[PDB]
């Protein structure tokens, strides 16, 4: 290659539209977010899972935890390599 | 082998192992006569012609094989007894290999300095005592119906959070732009949509009047021109659209794993659950306060092998996110990786050596009482335990928390704890 300039201005002249976020609450869209309804209904919740504590993560993007199995995020680690002794050498 | 100590670049030290031909010619000769018994060669040689022979001539070859055995074992062997403890990755610079002369080879590598540790009673973190309250339930109840609201067109009154429309013409700050014109136009105010400020014009209204008015655009805006400029728009005020609450029946509130239809067990679900990564996050905001003071109130120079690590994947991460860019982030502009990389190895030393003095672990107890209190929660526990201990990227994770916790907290024992008592609004009440 020898140096393929595609820089196409910018126009930051008027940016950040917004448009107040908001022009799809006008009956047709709410029907594509209802589109499937009947969802797992059951006598409880499917009666094969060893607890119901929570078998459904209703809990969202709340700062920390999520319920997805992941959260946390901030580490430092290495230190001197004091880690649990059971590791791979995997650079 | 002549080993040295040259602290050169001060982190930098250089082993310049000189493996005299004593240590050579044996090495090269242990894999020479493991190759004549690995082909069963051996067998059929009768010793008649001495190893010597087919050591230097025929294993002149061999002994390019023989280089990274000795520059590896021989590396390592060396600098335990030298006491001498390594950082990053070693760099062996091989001066030269010959039969006769001595196989010198100058290893520098970046070691730990002395991490100096100040002021870490007088560094002042704070403790939010964080819970869900009466006040938090209901105000995550109401502020979940308000957000799964469906719009009704009424009539009357503008609400502070509404969403109201109207058809605004205009110019920004005199002159001809777009987004100053739009007809039919709707905006769900109260909400961070639009600017604060536009939808107050409206808000001092009712329903079908008509004005104008100046907005003066944000700071925050991140439109370059357009930030802190004063736009005249001619509000032509519509209708207003309540945003009219769901409802809370047992089909409904069931789907959403709340079995039972009193809502008293919706409220005991935000409960249990919002403290189970509350717990994590107060956790965390303790950590990051402790962390930014520990290191605001210290200096420490790291060895640039480690800050290069951090950089690494810190590019890595970045390519993924960008695109998924395989290995085309090592030419990414160093600079804006530097700084926060650097900073969080300073973390890590500072950490590595308040660990080290109170012989600090990833504690058993505390890995598994989270892997406990993580699993119970979910749906199956079992599959959740035996899917993360084999799931190395997030089991990692689980070390590293249980480490980084118990690091801090031995910093905190040290700190001062300024304790102070909240509602859950706190934690949410974090923008910038």
């Amino acid at each position: 290659a020898r140096a393929d300039v595609t820089l196409g201005g910018g126009a930051k002249t008027f940016a950040e539209t917004a448009t107040a976020g908001e022009w799809q609450g006008k009956t047709l869209r709410e029907q594509a977010q209802a589109r499937g309804y009947q969802l797992v209904s059951d006598a409880a919740s499917l009666n094969s899972v060893t607890e119901a504590n929570q078998q459904k993560p209703l809990l969202g993007l709340f700062a920390d935890g999520n319920m997805p199995v992941r959260w946390l995020g901030p580490k430092a680690t290495y230190h001197g390599n004091i880690d649990k002794p059971a590791v791979t050498c995997t650079p | 082998m002549q080993v040295s100590v040259e602290t050169t670049q001060g982190l930098g030290r250089r082993v310049t192992i000189t493996i005299a031909a004593d240590s050579i010619e044996t090495a090269v000769k242990s894999e020479l006569v493991n190759v004549a018994k690995k082909v069963r060669i051996d067998g059929f040689r009768k010793g008649k012609v001495p190893m010597n022979i087919v050591a230097q001539r025929y294993g002149a070859s061999v002994r390019q094989d023989v280089l990274g055995d000795l520059m590896s074992r021989n590396f390592i062997d060396a600098i335990i007894k030298e006491k001498i403890n390594p950082a990053g990755a070693p760099t062996y610079v091989p001066g030269e290999y010959k039969l006769g002369e001595d196989f010198t080879y100058s290893v520098e590598f970046e070691v730990y300095p002395e991490v100096e540790l100040q002021g870490l009673e007088a560094i002042e973190v704070e403790k939010p005592i964080v819970e869900v309250t009466d006040a938090d339930v209901d105000g995550m109840l109401d502020t979940l119906r308000k957000q799964q609201a469906t719009w009704k067109e009424k009539d009357g009154a503008v609400e502070a959070e509404d969403r109201v429309t109207i058809d605004f013409t205009g110019s920004v700050d005199g002159e001809e732009f777009e987004g100053g014109k739009a007809s039919d136009f709707v905006l769900a105010m109260g909400q961070g949509r639009m600017i604060p400020g536009f939808e107050d014009g409206i808000k001092g209204h009712k329903a079908g009047e008509e004005f104008t008015i100046d907005v003066t655009f944000p700071e925050e805006y991140h439109a370059e021109n357009l930030k802190g400029k004063a736009a005249k728009f001619a509000i032509n005020l519509k209708k207003v659209e309540e945003r009219e609450l769901p409802e809370l029946t047992a089909e409904f509130i069931k789907r959403f794993g709340v079995e039972d239809g009193s809502v008293e067990g919706l409220r005991a679900e935000v409960r249990k659950n919002m403290e189970r990564e509350l717990k994590s996050a107060i956790r965390n905001r303790v950590k990051s306060q402790a962390i930014e003071g520990l290191v605001k109130a210290n200096d420490i120079d790291v060895p640039a092998a480690l800050i290069d690590s951090e950089i690494d994947v810190l590019r890595r991460q970045a390519a993924q996110r960008f695109g998924g860019n395989e290995k085309q982030a090592l030419e990414l502009p160093r600079e804006l990786f530097e700084e926060q990389a650097k900073r969080r190895v300073v973390v890590g030393l500072l950490l590595g050596e308040v660990i080290r003095t109170n012989e600090l672990k990833a504690d058993e107890e505390r890995v598994k009482g989270l892997i406990e209190e993580m699993a119970s929660a979910y749906e199956d526990p079992k599959e959740v335990i035996e899917f993360y201990s084999k799931n190395k990227e997030l089991m990692d994770n689980m070390r590293n928390v249980a480490l980084e916790e118990q690091a801090v907290e031995a910093v905190l024992a040290k700190a001062k704890v300024t304790e102070k008592e909240t509602t859950f609004n706190e934690l949410m009440n974090q923008q910038a």
